[PDB]
């Protein structure tokens, strides 16, 4: 309850509290699975940790639910893991998990994520249709005729 | 987990909307009168029975009016007949809302039929069958006569009267049973939209006595009710045919059940309107009393023509399947001997899996050749 | 966390569900009905919005529905809401139960899966393709159509019985298992009703897998309909055939035939064009036996003295059950040995017994 709902009100945090759980969120990262002290972190509004925590380790399902936590849940919006732990993205850096991320969140921010990994025209031709199959995002030019 | 729970989060709120919603117009409309009207309306109707403490009907209890009670009980409580002299009541004899004779008739009408029947018809009749042209493929020669036996007299009864005659009053079908056989009956049944009674002799012999007799009557009863109706029997062999198994002595009623069927169908039944049709494996089993004219007149096989009939029949069938238009059904039909307008689907219908095994849209010649082989070999019967 | 949100979600759903204003209106519609009311059985119907009924005490009164619910929801000869006044139909009443038909194994997507039964696959395609394939219903669409049923042969409990539920599990329709000797009765005509009751279910609960085991008895045409020959034999079968030759499916209600007495039966009892399929279980050849062996042998715990080939070659061409069966008493010997890991000796023993 320390840093939490600074998230909700907007138009904070004790490293004591913050660092205590930096045994814990890793205690959850040593488990690599799954969900608990992330929520503790979503509270934390620290733009170090969320870049800093998992740059490595986990994948599949695993970082897929790290994502919705990264931008949305903290008092601010965040990216870095989705550039950062995103980096290694072994099984296609990042193709495998990020497209599981590119779906859902009826968004587009994960459009590069596929771009970055998807390198084949024809893997992208499927991504092209995949970006196309969201037409509203893909239909207007400036995405269309540029991405389109 | 988390992101999925967002979907799960959306799940909860979404459902709460209707919950919130449903309460809304709920406030608006405020359901007695759909019934409480009709209820109290028909409560009169209820009470319209309830005076004097009172289409099969079975029993009318229209009860205890003594001056008067105007009802039949066919039942072990207070059996009743209104008659003995001129005994009626202006619209309705009396009460129960039930007004009438039960089933068992006492005088006439009286209150228009309260009647008729218990056990519905335990036999059941599909009118205008799902078959009109359905198995009619390749079946012509038969139907050619059937139409005469059935269709035309249903169509233009006058001609036979214009001639001075009727249609064949009863007709036989044999070969592989019901195969298109019954459906073919069902065909012209629905071709002519006459009432098609499918009654299997299996229905006829049951745990008790007068069994089909009871039925055959109710049959013959609602025959005339359903007039211009096809009484159709698959399994004339169910009740059996001619036999001496009365020499054993237990079969007698089963034998009689035929004789029942035999007796009543003979004298009074219009068979130009009420059609009677029989389906068997063995025409050899007939009780000749069946084969009697004015009972059975026309006699027909199902049947199994030639190379040619099959082709069309094949051609007929395969149109369901995606089929190779190069290969000839004539080619296939050449190979197979004569066989059933059912079996000829084994020609086509089996090849679908061939077509799926061969993963074709359109089964090849061999696909059917194999099927021809496969099926016919697979018979060994 | 979301579990809480999930639970209350489930909870809020319960509330709205119970929330079925309309409640009063619904109660208004109940307050219509009055109470307590009277059970009673249907008889026939007319548009009259008056119909009479059937009772054990046998009052039969000509009565309306209280009309929001429907006549056509129901059939003649069915128990209906009745008042105690005129026995007025209060509305749609089940008369749910009917939990009986003649003799059957009442089961659906059954335990047996083709994996379970030891590898028979060569004929599994037969049962798969004829049934399981249109069960997917996807390809059978283009296929234009699918046979009725199959005919098992070989031995039950390995070929016949094991296979039987394999596709029955696989297709996950209502598997209905019966024996003709589980019909009759020696009496005439409900043998058909037996079937009917079955076919009532079969018609009702579609999709379903009809099974049939060992027609030794109700199925024999003999040469004769007279001179001691029990009608019911054919008398049943024919009707069984009527519902058999009166129906084949595109992948809905599937049939199974399991027995060793083959030509005891009519050709149209098969009716090719309809039943195209003879399954016949053989003694599994050493490999195919080994195929079943490794399954049941290994799923039996044992000591490494054991070897399949040690068992395989030593064999007379056993049934795929005898595999199981050897394997069976094999451990029983180890149980007589009171041990949890079986030697190879018990196997040879258990087999050379069984």
């Amino acid at each position: 309850d320390q840093v939490e709902k600074d998230a909700e009100d907007e138009t904070f945090s004790k490293e004591d509290t913050l660092r205590l759980c930096l045994d814990i969120v890793p205690y959850f990262l040593k488990h690599n699975g799954e969900e608990d002290a992330v929520d503790l972190l979503l509270e934390i509004e620290s733009i170090d940790k969320l870049p800093q925590f998992v740059d490595e380790n986990t994948f599949q399902r695993v970082c897929q639910y790290m994502v919705a936590c990264v931008p949305l849940l903290p008092p601010p919006e965040d990216v870095a893991f989705l550039k950062t732990a995103y980096s290694i993205y072994l099984s296609q850096n990042e193709l495998t998990d990020a497209i599981a991320l590119a779906v859902r969140l009826g968004e587009e921010d994960m459009i590069r994520s596929v771009f970055d990994a998807t390198s084949d025209p024809v893997m992208h031709k499927q991504l092209a249709y995949i970006l196309a199959a969201q037409k509203t995002s893909f239909e207007y030019e400036g995405v269309q005729d540029i991405i389109g | 987990d988390d992101k999925i729970v967002p979907l799960t989060e959306g799940d909860i709120q979404v459902l709460k909307s209707y919950g919130a919603a449903p309460y809304a117009a709920k406030l608006k409309q405020t359901n007695d009168l759909k019934d409480i009207e009709a209820r109290i309306k028909e409560k009169a109707g209820v009470k319209e029975s309830d005076t004097g403490l009172a289409h099969p009907l079975q029993v009318a209890r229209c009860t205890k009016i003594i001056k008067a009670k105007y009802v039949i009980n066919l039942k072990q409580i207070a059996k009743f007949v209104v008659g003995l002299g001129e005994r009626v009541s202006p619209t309705d004899i009396e009460e129960g809302m039930r007004v009438g004779v039960d089933r068992s008739k006492y005088n006439i009408e009286l209150p228009l039929p309260p009647r008729i029947d218990p056990s519905v018809t335990m036999m059941t009749v599909e009118e205008k069958p799902d078959v009109t042209y359905s198995d009619v493929g390749g079946c012509k020669d038969q139907i050619e006569k059937l139409r005469e036996v059935v269709e035309l007299p249903l169509l233009s009864p006058e001609r036979f009267a214009t001639l001075g005659i009727d249609p064949p009053k009863g007709i036989l079908l044999y070969g592989p049973p019901g195969t298109g056989k019954t459906l073919c009956a069902r065909a012209v049944a629905n071709r002519t939209d006459a009432t098609f009674i499918r009654v299997i002799g299996s229905e006829l012999v049951q745990k008790y006595v007068g069994e089909g007799a009871r039925m055959v009557r109710e049959l013959f009863e609602m025959a005339r009710t359903k007039k211009a109706c096809i009484i159709f029997f698959d399994e004339i062999d169910a009740v059996g045919g001619a036999r001496f198994d009365d020499g054993a002595g237990g079969d007698n009623e089963v034998q009689r059940t035929m004789l029942e069927l035999i007796t009543q169908l003979d004298g009074f039944d219009p068979r130009g309107n009420i059609k009677v049709m029989f389906a068997t494996n063995r025409p050899n089993t007939l009780d000749p009393a069946l084969l009697r004219p004015g009972r059975i007149d026309r006699k027909v096989e199902f049947s199994l023509p030639d190379l040619e009939g099959r082709a069309n029949i094949f051609r007929i069938h395969s149109k369901s399947m995606s089929v190779e238009r190069g290969i000839r059904w004539e080619l296939i039909s050449r190979l197979c001997p004569n066989s059933t307008g059912a079996e000829l689907r084994s020609v086509c219908t089996e090849a679908g899996m061939f077509a799926i095994r061969a993963r074709r849209k359109v089964a090849t010649e061999k696909d059917f050749l194999k099927a021809v082989d496969k099926v016919i070999s697979g018979y060994k019967k | 966390a979301t579990a809480e949100k999930l639970p209350n979600i489930y909870p809020s759903t319960r509330c709205k569900l119970k929330l079925l204003k309309q409640e009063e209106e619904k109660k208004q519609l109940e307050e219509i009905r009055g109470n307590p009311l009277s059970i009673g059985t249907l008889e026939e119907i007319i548009d009259d919005d008056h119909a009479i009924v059937t009772s054990p005490t046998m009052p039969d009164y000509y009565v309306s529905i209280l009309s929001f619910v429907d006549k056509e929801l129901l059939e003649p000869g069915c128990s209906v809401l009745l008042h105690h006044k005129t026995m007025s139909i209060v509305g749609v009443l089940q008369d749910d139960a009917d939990p009986m038909v003649s003799v059957m194994k009442m089961d659906k997507s059954p335990t047996e899966s083709y994996s379970d039964i030891g590898g028979l696959e060569s004929q599994i395609q037969e049962i798969k393709e004829s049934v399981e394939l249109p069960l997917t219903h996807p390809e059978l669409y283009e296929e234009m159509g699918p046979p009725k049923g199959v005919i098992l042969y070989g031995a039950p409990g390995t070929g016949k019985t094991l296979l039987a539920k394999a596709v029955a599990n696989q297709t996950s329709a209502t598997f209905l298992r019966i024996v003709g000797s589980e019909l009759i009765q020696k009496y005439l005509g409900d043998g058909p009703r037996l079937c009917r009751q079955i076919f009532k279910v079969a018609g009702e609960n579609a999709p379903s897998i009809v099974f049939i085991d060992e027609i030794d008895a109700i199925g024999t045409k003999r040469y004769d309909s007279n001179s001691g020959g029990e009608r019911e034999i054919q008398r049943t079968m024919l009707e069984l055939l009527n519902q058999l030759d009166g129906f084949d499916d595109r992948g809905d209600v599937k049939v199974i035939m399991a027995t060793n007495k083959i030509e005891t039966l009519d050709p149209a009892l098969i009716r090719p064009g309809r039943i195209d399929r003879k399954i016949l279980f053989e003694n599994p050849d050493l490999s195919t036996k080994k195929k079943i062996l490794g399954i049941h042998t290994s799923k039996m715990n044992l000591s490494e003295d054991v070897n399949l080939e040690t068992l395989v070659t030593t064999k007379d061409d056993l049934s795929g059950a005898d595999i199981q069966a050897m394997c069976t008493e094999a451990g029983l010997l180890a149980l007589r040995e009171r041990r949890m890991q079986v030697t190879a000796e018990d196997f040879k023993q258990a087999k050379e017994r069984v």
